[PDB]
């Protein structure tokens, strides 16, 4: 019986919002870009940091109500 | 300073100059000796060593 | 009675101006803060050990095992911060109201300011955290800038090739001994002020309206002491670490440098200036001048009015000076990268040009407007 | 609240706002030069309104 | 530097007059004892501290007598070991820094006694780091013994995910989800870095109350003794 | 320039305390010599005006607008007496210089 | 020289206040010039200088209302964290109303100004949010 | 000390006993107007330097961020 | 009214001190008790 980590359920519920899906779209393009260009040193951290910043901001808005 | 640009003021200084130099000299000797400044002490004819 | 005579002349009946605002409380607060620091420092000294193996352990033992030892330690740290807040507001009162024309009092003041900054620097070195060790090396290195005798002086102070136990122990001794010299210099400070009496915010001769001090400016100092204690205890009991550096809670690792090294909030303005000047020596000098420019201040007064209550252009220049002092405090915090650097360079240029050039020219213009010049 | 505050705010203020606006717009010298120059200003602004929104 | 800045979480120990949840400190101590003690040290925390926090004297001793400690010199002069005592500090997971370095692939697990105080925005950081082992994105590659934790400086922490859901079972039975475990250990580490958090806040309430009484009054006494002057009505009546 | 000087006179704010311009001068040695040479009535009005301004600054009040000091009305009484002090002062200085 | 003003809208509100305030200040100032011009062309002055002064007064006053509007709205948005909220603008519009009031030395005008101007600015925000079209092309 | 501080003449000075007068006469009655009176005589000299400090601080922050932000065109 | 008080415990300085000291002796009891009630209740369920 998988013990649901409320954090996971809150995480995809927060990824359903709009700033997270826009940053994920840049993340995808960014990662595709890095993937497409076989030899390059352009990482996706900035995009990824922006997506994680927005997502964990709205996660930390409402995470602790589900924790005993 | 207006008052200090004066004729007697200048005379006074000229008369005071020698004494001033003497005082700097005393301090100079002291510095050399006290701090053992060796750049200057090393040239001294006798105390060298 | 020859011991009570002093108090009667000085604390009980001294003729004080009737119209001095709450800013004149601040110096008395500084004296109270000094005692508070000394008292808390004494109760830190009964358990602190100035050994590099045991200094961090002794500080943690104070915070964890001594009864209310965390209270005395954080009272000491936030009282140093309160000391610098009251010191900056005292200096700002002296600059705004033309109190620097009491030249001997002003010079004993800037000597006290230098002594307090040195005491706080060595005290911050004392807990032997990561931040203390890298901070010490940094400023001790500042001395190396000296053109010829720099290296020796640095090594002397360090007491060895690099800061190590040799430093910590002598920094404990010097940090212990300097607040008593500060107390003696404060007696000379109040002494040179007793010979003149205080100034008033209008800047005029207040000899026609003076009142006693016991019932009028004593209860006022008691109220200011109570408000300062309220701010100090809400700094200690509610936001204790808000005025600290988290990296000081790690032990001193000579091998690694905490990346976000920065001087405490009060040294920042100076830090900015130092960083601004490209030349190392230049920075050190400018830094010193930053504090010393104040001493130089009584020779720059070119106005026929003592205070800035009736001087609006110099009021505007004064608040621009407070503004870019706050800017220099912010820049120090910011890391080395565009455009923080340029602001720092300008802010320092504007600071020195407002104090050196703009205020006497503005005072000449203000005297011309009143048909005095 | 009745009478003064609810009559000075909604009913009276709107009375004043306009009254004052008519006073400035209708206080005209009657001289032709002034009036005409205003035609000049207009041509200029309209020239621009077209220009910037080209 | 360029680093993800952990968000603000609605903790309970943040309330101006709010104390730490002590059941969470007990659970986080269990988390440290079963997971974090293998590599991290707690040199300035000893069992006695717990007494009066989340454990009783007898219980604490239970805890103490559940570990082994060296005991100075034998009468023979031969160092020996003894049942842990309420006066014993928490055991070293590595006799010397080198040991830890070696075992932890060159990484020195920092003493988690003051980690929360030593890390900027510690409580958050801790939670974030322990719960921030996300996959490295394209363009970044980490060597062995490294992990892409956005929050960790350099996003390359030697520690591996130290909390897998249901890593340990809470004696209280509260579901041991990774998060419930990270929140408990962040509360505990917080407590560790400031065992007096609760006691202090009490004084704070008291101080405010006192100032709230004394401050207003001192003002009335000052305004009494200053009313005299503040009502002075000067007047110049030259001989004329 | 005259209107801008009146605006600066209002912005300086010593007229709101009932002060004159010469009341606001910093008492240096020359200013105290000029004050000592004042007649008794002018000195008494100056001391009363300074005391009233100090009392108003104590209570953080100003005078009513009808009681302020009109720029046009302000009288530069100490000025005449001051010039002399400066003149005499300079003469003496020059003598010593030479 | 128009790609500029538009920029105000492009970046999300509450962000890059510097630009916002600069742009808003210019628009007000531009209006100031135009307004002074009509004010000088008609109801002329007495001396060239007197009129130059007017122009300045009107220009500055208008530039000010421009700035505070820009500053208040941007800051409110940032502080209130509501990137897109009509109220933010209202706070700003009110601010402009007050400024204007001060420059005219009248509390009452500030009252008139706070509500009317603010309401107007708020409506601008709504307008942008709801994609209201002003001066529309004939599409019948 | 007192007695030798200054020379004034014909300046009468009336006063009242502390217990005879209200402690906070019209404290909020005129206090508010006065505090407001005060703020309007000093706000134009004090506030605009701190306003442009706020603008420079924000600007610096933003500018710094943009400085840090990555230019995609850079890599090509 | 206070008058009765004043004439009895607040007019003679010695008595003034007496009332102060005695009051302070009890105030601590009351303050601590009242204050604790407030703090504990705020954090009820978290203590111990
Ligand atoms: C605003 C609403 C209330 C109002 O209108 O009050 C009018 C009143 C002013 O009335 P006023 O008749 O125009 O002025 C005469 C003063 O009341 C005469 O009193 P004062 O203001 O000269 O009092 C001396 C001064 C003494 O202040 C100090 O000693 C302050 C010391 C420095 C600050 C603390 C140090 C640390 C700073 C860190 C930064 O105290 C204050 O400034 C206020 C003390 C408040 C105590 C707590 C009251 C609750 O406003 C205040 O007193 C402001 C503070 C209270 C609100
Ligand atoms: C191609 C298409 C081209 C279309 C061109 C449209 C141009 C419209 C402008 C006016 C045209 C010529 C005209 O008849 O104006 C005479 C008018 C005569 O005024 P005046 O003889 O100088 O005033 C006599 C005293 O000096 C008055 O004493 P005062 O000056 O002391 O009173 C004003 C005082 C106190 O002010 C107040 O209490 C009231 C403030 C009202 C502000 C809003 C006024 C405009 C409202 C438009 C809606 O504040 C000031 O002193 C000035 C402070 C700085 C204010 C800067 C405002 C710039 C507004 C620019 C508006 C541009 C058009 C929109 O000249 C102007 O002032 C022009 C601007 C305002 C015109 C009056 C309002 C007409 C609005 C009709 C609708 C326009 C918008 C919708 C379309
Ligand atoms: C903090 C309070 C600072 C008060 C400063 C001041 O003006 O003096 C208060 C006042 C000033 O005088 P007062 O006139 O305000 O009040 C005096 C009251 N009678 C007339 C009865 C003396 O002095 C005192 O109240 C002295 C009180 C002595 C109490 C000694 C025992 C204390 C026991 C504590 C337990
Ligand atoms: C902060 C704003 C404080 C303030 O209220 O500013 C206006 C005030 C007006 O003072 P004034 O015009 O003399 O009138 C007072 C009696 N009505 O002007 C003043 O309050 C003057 C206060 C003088 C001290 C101000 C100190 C501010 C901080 C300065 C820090 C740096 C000091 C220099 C360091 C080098
Ligand atoms: C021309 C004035 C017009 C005023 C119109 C307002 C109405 C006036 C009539 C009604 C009365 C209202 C209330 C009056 C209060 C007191 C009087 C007053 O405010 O006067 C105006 C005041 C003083 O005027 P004055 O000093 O003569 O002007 C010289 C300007 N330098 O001047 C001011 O307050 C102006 C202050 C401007 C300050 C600008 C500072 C800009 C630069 C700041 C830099 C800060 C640091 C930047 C970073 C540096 C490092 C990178
Ligand atoms: C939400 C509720 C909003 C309610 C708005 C109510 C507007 C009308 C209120 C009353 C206005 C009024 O009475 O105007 C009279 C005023 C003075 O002129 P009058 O009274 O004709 O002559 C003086 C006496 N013989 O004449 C004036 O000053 C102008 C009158 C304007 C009339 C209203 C215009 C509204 C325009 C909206 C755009
Ligand atoms: C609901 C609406 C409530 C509006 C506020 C109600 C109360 C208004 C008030 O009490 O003041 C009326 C105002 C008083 O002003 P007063 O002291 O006479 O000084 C005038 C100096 N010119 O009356 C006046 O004399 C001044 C009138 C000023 C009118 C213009 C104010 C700005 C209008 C901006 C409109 C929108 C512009 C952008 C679109
Ligand atoms: C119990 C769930 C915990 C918690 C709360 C933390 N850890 Fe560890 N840790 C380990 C090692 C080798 C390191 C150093 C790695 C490196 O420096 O590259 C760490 C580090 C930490 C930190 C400090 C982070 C920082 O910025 O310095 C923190 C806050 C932290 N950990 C929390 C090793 C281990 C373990 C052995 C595999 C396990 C178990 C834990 N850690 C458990 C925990
Ligand atoms: C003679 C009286 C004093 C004594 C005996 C004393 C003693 C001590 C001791 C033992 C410490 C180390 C404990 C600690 O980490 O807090 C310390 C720290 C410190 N002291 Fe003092 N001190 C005295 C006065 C002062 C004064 C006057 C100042 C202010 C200028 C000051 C500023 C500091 C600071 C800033 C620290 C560092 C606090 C920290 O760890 O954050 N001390 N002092
Ligand atoms: C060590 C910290 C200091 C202490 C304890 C201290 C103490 C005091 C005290 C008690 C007073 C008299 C009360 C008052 O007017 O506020 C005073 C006044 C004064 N101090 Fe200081 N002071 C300190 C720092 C300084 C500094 C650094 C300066 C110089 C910038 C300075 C310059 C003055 C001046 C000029 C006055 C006269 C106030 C006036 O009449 O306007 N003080 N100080
Ligand atoms: C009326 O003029 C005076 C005055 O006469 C005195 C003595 C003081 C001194 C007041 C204090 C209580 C400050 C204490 C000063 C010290 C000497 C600090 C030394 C500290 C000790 C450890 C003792 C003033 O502040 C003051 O102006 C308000």
């Amino acid at each position: 019986e998988e013990l649901v980590d409320p954090l996971t359920t809150v995480r995809e519920h927060c990824e359903q919002l709009e700033k997270c899906v826009k940053a994920r779209e840049r993340l995808e393009l960014c990662d595709n870009r890095v993937s497409s260009r076989s030899q390059t040193e352009e990482d996706c951290t900035e995009e990824l940091f922006d997506f994680l910043h927005a997502r964990d901001h709205c996660v930390a808005h409402k995470l602790f109500k589900n924790l005993k | 300073l207006s008052r200090f640009l004066g004729p007697r003021y200048r005379e006074l200084a000229r008369n005071w100059i020698p004494t001033a130099g003497m005082w700097g000299t005393v301090g100079a000797v002291g510095l050399v000796w006290a701090t053992d400044w060796r750049l200057i002490l090393d040239w001294v004819p006798y105390i060298n060593g | 009675h020859p011991l009570f005579k002093i108090i009667n002349h000085s604390f009980i009946d001294l003729p004080a101006p009737s119209n001095i605002s709450s800013w004149w409380n601040f110096g008395s607060l500084l004296g109270v803060c000094l005692m508070v620091q000394i008292i808390t420092g004494l109760f830190l000294a009964m358990h602190y050990t100035s050994d590099t193996m045991t200094a961090f352990s002794s500080v943690t033992h104070i915070c964890r095992d001594v009864n209310y030892g965390w209270l005395i330690r954080y009272m000491h740290a936030n009282g140093a911060s309160m000391f610098f807040i009251c010191l900056f507001l005292h200096v700002g009162r002296g600059l705004y109201y033309g109190s620097y024309t009491f030249m001997e009092t002003w010079n004993i003041g800037v000597l006290l300011l230098f002594a307090v900054m040195a005491t706080a620097f060595m005290g911050y070195v004392l807990p032997w955290g990561q931040m203390s060790f890298w901070g010490a090396t940094v400023i001790t290195n500042l001395l190396s800038a000296i053109p010829y005798i720099g290296t020796t002086l640095v090594e002397w102070i360090w007491g060895g090739f690099s800061v190590d136990k040799a430093t910590l122990t002598r920094f404990f001794a010097f940090h212990f001994i300097l607040p008593f010299i500060i107390a003696a210099l404060a007696i000379v400070h109040l002494l040179f002020l007793h010979e003149t009496g205080s100034n008033n915010p209008t800047g005029l001769n207040s000899d026609a309206d003076k009142i006693p001090f016991h019932p009028y400016y004593t209860i006022k100092d008691i109220l200011g002491i109570l408000i300062m204690f309220l701010i100090l205890m809400t700094l200690v009991l509610f936001f204790p670490d808000m005025l600290g550096d988290p990296d000081n809670y790690m032990p001193a690792n000579p091998l690694n440098t905490p990346p976000h090294i920065k001087p405490e909030w009060y040294f920042l303005f100076a830090y900015a200036i130092l960083r601004s000047i490209p030349n190392k020596l230049g920075g050190v000098l400018a830094l010193i001048l930053s504090i010393l420019i104040l001493a130089l201040m009584p020779f720059l007064h070119t106005s026929k009015q003592r205070s800035l209550m009736f001087r609006p252009i110099t009021q505007i220049l004064y608040w621009i000076l407070v503004a870019n002092l706050l800017i220099l405090t912010w820049i120090g915090g910011q890391p080395v990268e565009h455009p923080f650097i340029i602001i720092g360079q300008l802010a320092s240029i504007s600071y020195f040009s407002i104090i050196l050039i703009l205020m006497p020219i503005s005072g000449i213009i203000e005297d011309k407007m009143l048909k005095l010049y | 609240l009745d009478l003064i505050w609810l009559e000075k705010t909604i009913p009276k203020s709107t009375s004043t706002l306009h009254t004052n606006m008519t006073t400035l717009t209708t206080n005209q010298k009657g001289l032709i030069k002034l009036y005409f120059m205003s035609f000049l200003i207009n041509i200029i602004l309209i020239i621009i309104l077209y220009s910037i929104n080209l | 530097d360029l680093e993800l800045h952990p968000p603000s979480y609605p903790w309970s120990h943040r309330g101006l007059l709010s104390s730490l949840d002590h059941t969470s400190i007990r659970r986080g101590f269990q988390v440290y004892k079963q997971v974090c003690s293998s590599c991290h040290s707690m040199d300035y925390v000893a069992y006695r501290h717990l007494v009066g926090v989340c454990y009783t004297e007898e219980e604490a001793k239970a805890l103490a007598e559940e570990v082994e400690v060296q005991d100075g010199p034998n009468d023979d002069g031969e160092m020996f070991m003894r049942p842990g005592k309420l006066s014993d500090y928490f055991p070293k997971p590595y006799p010397n820094p080198e040991a830890a370095r070696a075992a932890n692939n060159g990484a020195l697990p920092p003493d988690l006694s003051y980690i929360v105080r030593a890390r900027h925005g510690g409580e958050d950081y801790v939670f974030s780091l322990l719960t921030g082992y996300c996959e490295p994105p394209t363009g970044v590659s980490l060597r062995e013994g490294l992990y892409f934790n956005p929050y960790f400086p350099g996003q390359a922490i030697g520690m591996a995910p130290p909390i897998y859901t249901e890593v340990l079972e809470y004696d209280d039975g509260t579901p041991a989800t990774m998060s419930q475990v990270a929140k408990d250990v962040a509360t505990f580490l917080r407590w560790a870095s400031e065992p007096e958090h609760d006691h202090r806040k009490r004084m704070g309430l008291k101080m405010l109350l006192m100032m709230g009484l004394l401050l207003p009054l001192t003002y009335a006494m000052k305004r009494h003794k200053w009313s005299v002057l503040k009502s002075r009505k000067l007047a110049y009546r030259p001989p004329k | 320039l005259d209107g801008f000087r009146k605006w600066y006179y209002n912005a300086a704010g010593f007229n709101k305390l009932g002060l004159m311009r010469d009341d606001t001068l910093h008492e240096t040695e020359d200013v105290k010599e000029a004050i000592r040479r004042l007649p008794e009535d002018l000195y008494n009005d100056r001391m009363f005006r300074i005391k009233r301004a100090l009392d108003l600054t104590m209570r953080h009040q100003i005078l009513p607008k009808d009681q302020w000091t009109k720029y046009e009305e302000d009288k530069f009484y100490l000025e005449p007496y001051l010039k002399e002090v400066i003149r005499e002062r300079k003469e003496r200085e020059e003598w010593a210089k030479k | 020289v128009k790609r500029f003003f538009e920029s105000y809208h492009e970046v999300p509100d509450g962000t890059q206040c510097h630009r916002k305030t600069y742009i808003t200040t210019a628009l007000g100032g531009i209006c100031g010039i135009i307004g002074s011009a009509y004010s000088v062309s008609l109801n002329p002055a007495d001396s060239t200088l007197e009129a130059v002064a007017r122009v300045g007064r009107y220009t500055f006053t208008a530039a000010a209302i421009g700035a505070m509007f820009g500053l208040t709205t941007c800051v409110s948005a940032q502080v209130r964290e509501k990137p897109d909220d009509p109220l933010n603008y209202f706070i700003g519009g009110c601010a402009g109303g007050l400024t204007l009031g001060a420059r005219t030395h009248s509390y009452g005008t500030a009252a008139m100004g706070c509500v009317y101007m603010g309401t107007a600015a708020a409506l601008f925000k709504i307008g942008k949010l709801e994609g209201w079209e002003l001066f529309p092309t004939p599409k019948v | 000390e007192f007695g030798n501080l200054a020379r004034i003449r014909h300046v009468i000075s009336y006063s009242l006993s502390p217990f005879e007068q209200r402690a906070f006469p019209s404290y909020f009655s005129k206090g508010i107007p006065n505090v407001l009176r005060r703020t309007r005589e000093r706000i134009l000299r004090v506030a605009p330097p701190f306003v442009v400090v706020y603008l420079i601080y924000t600007w610096g922050n933003q500018e710094f961020e943009q400085s840090k932000r990555k230019n995609p065109a850079m890599y090509e | 009214i206070p008058s009765r008080l004043y004439s009895l415990l607040f007019r003679r300085t010695s008595t003034f001190a007496l009332t102060i000291a005695v009051g302070a002796l009890f105030f601590e009891r009351a303050f601590d008790q009242g204050a604790d009630a407030i703090y504990e209740h705020i954090n009820e369920g978290k203590l111990w």
